[PDB]
């Protein structure tokens, strides 16, 4: 089927210029169809900056001004997205899409990826695991968690046991402090279901390229 | 600019009866070709926002029957019949006549239910960061309603409020709950100079506080 992937540094100083990427497969984007750049601001706020169709053929928002571009590699099936002089405001998720002339997108939208624009450092997470204290009530739940703290900047994604561990599981939004960034996540199981099998959480942190598998242990 | 107004929340809605949801156009969307460009997406916490309605009232493939919209020319209503805990979340509409697109601010759907007492769990600090100098001791309530919750630490049956974040999640999916983490944040000699610690919750599903603690 179609699939749009976006790809990109996730954080940037300001005054510096912003690229994107966003890879088109199961289809061919030489078609005249208006492959669009979306973002959204922290707070939910959308906004339209441009699209690109038939190869050759591009619109995009006054607000932007002169310093946005968007262009394509027809070789390698990809549209990108130049954001020049960029400032803290242009911290968002962006977003690419495939718009038809009746404003239809179908499910052709990207996963997203986020940009941070500020001139703190990059800075990977301490996960530390969190078993509960003593034995509770047996013959029931219990829950577990894990804490992801001082990494910058944003995201970081977090799955139990390589994602097999679905249900019962909790990831809080992060708190950013001292530019820095703390979140936690809790995932509940049956008494017996732990210890007896093993529970761990994965935790990656794309901007420092950096992943830690931690697992759970009985005080 | 074509500006798109929307309120922000919807009256809270029980899962099994039907809502609309409305957005208002500053400028008419009705096209000279006799069709009217407005859009309806979904945005679910974390997900990227999937298309309902365009045309103002054709449904997107493999959308749910019971999303339909209807509209004027400045005014744009979004049905959702049979409102289930899926549906929650951030509904968007977007003008598609005049450059530049737009889109309007959003309103997020509130589902009612029944109250329910969170689910509390306290966490000492791991001996893994107790290495490093920091001490933080966590506390989670799960899967809890009414959203409005209090939390309180205390040290050694004393109130601590300095050194504490709070985190709240989006409306639950699946049962339609609220669900919150609470860590107390303090040094490693700090953390030693004391033996009980202690989270308290004070819900409207109860008049006593629901509490839970440790001792070092
Ligand atoms: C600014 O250009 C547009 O809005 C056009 C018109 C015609 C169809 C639809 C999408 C196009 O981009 N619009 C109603
Ligand atoms: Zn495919
Ligand atoms: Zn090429
Ligand atoms: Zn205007
Ligand atoms: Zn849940
Ligand atoms: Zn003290």
């Amino acid at each position: 089927e179609v699939k749009l992937s976006e790809s990109g540094p996730g954080l940037v100083k300001p005054s510096q210029s912003l690229s994107l990427t966003c890879t088109v497969t199961g289809y061919s984007i030489t078609t005249n169809y208006a492959w669009t750049w979306i973002r959204q601001f922290p707070g939910n706020k959308l906004e339209w900056m441009g699209y690109i169709r038939s190869s050759v053929i591009t619109r995009y928002n006054p607000s932007l001004k002169s310093r946005i571009s968007i262009t394509q590699d027809t070789s390698k099936n990809q549209f990108f997205l130049q954001l020049n002089s960029v400032t803290t405001e242009d911290t968002a998720t962006y977003y690419c899409a495939r718009y038809d002339y009746y404003g239809n997108t179908g499910d052709y939208w990207g996963q997203g990826t986020s940009v941070t624009v500020s001139s703190a450092k990059t800075t990977p997470p301490s996960v530390y695991p969190l078993a509960p204290g003593t034995a509770a009530l047996k013959s029931s739940m219990v829950t577990l968690g894990c804490l992801v703290k001082g990494y910058f900047p944003e995201p970081v994604t977090v799955t139990w046991n390589s994602g097999s561990l679905s249900s019962g599981v909790h990831t809080f939004p992060a708190v950013l402090q001292s530019d820095l960034y703390t979140l936690t996540s809790s995932v509940t199981v049956p008494s017996s279901t732990w210890p007896s099998q093993t529970v761990t959480c994965n935790v990656a942190h794309p901007a420092s390229s950096t992943k830690v598998d931690k697992k759970i242990v009985p005080r | 600019d074509i500006v798109i107004t929307q309120d922000e929340l919807s009256n809270p809605v029980t899962s099994g009866e039907s809502v609309s949801i409305s957005c208002r156009s500053s400028r008419s969307l009705l096209y000279k070709d006799g069709r009217t460009y407005l859009n309806w997406f979904l945005q679910r916490p974390g997900q990227s926002p999937q298309l309902l309605i365009y045309l103002m009232s054709t449904r997107a493939s493999g959308v749910s029957d019971r999303f339909s919209g209807s509209g004027s020319g400045t005014d744009f209503t979004l049905e959702i019949s049979r409102v289930k805990a899926e549906d929650v979340g951030v509904y968007y509409c977007q003008q598609f006549v005049e450059y530049p697109f737009t889109f309007g601010s959003g309103t997020k759907l509130e589902i009612k239910r029944a109250d329910a007492a969170p689910t509390v769990s306290i966490f000492p600090p791991s001996s893994e960061q107790l290495t490093s100098g920091g001490a933080s001791v966590v506390c989670f309530l799960n899967n809890f309603y009414p959203k409005d919750i209090n939390v309180k630490w205390k040290i050694d049956g004393s109130e601590r409020q300095n050194g504490v974040l709070n985190s709240w999640t989006d409306q639950d999916s699946k049962d339609s709950t609220y669900s919150m983490s609470s860590t107390l944040t303090l040094t490693k000699d700090e953390y030693e100079r004391h033996n009980s610690y202690t989270c308290e919750a004070t819900h409207k599903t109860s008049t006593s506080p629901i509490v839970k603690s440790f001792n070092r």
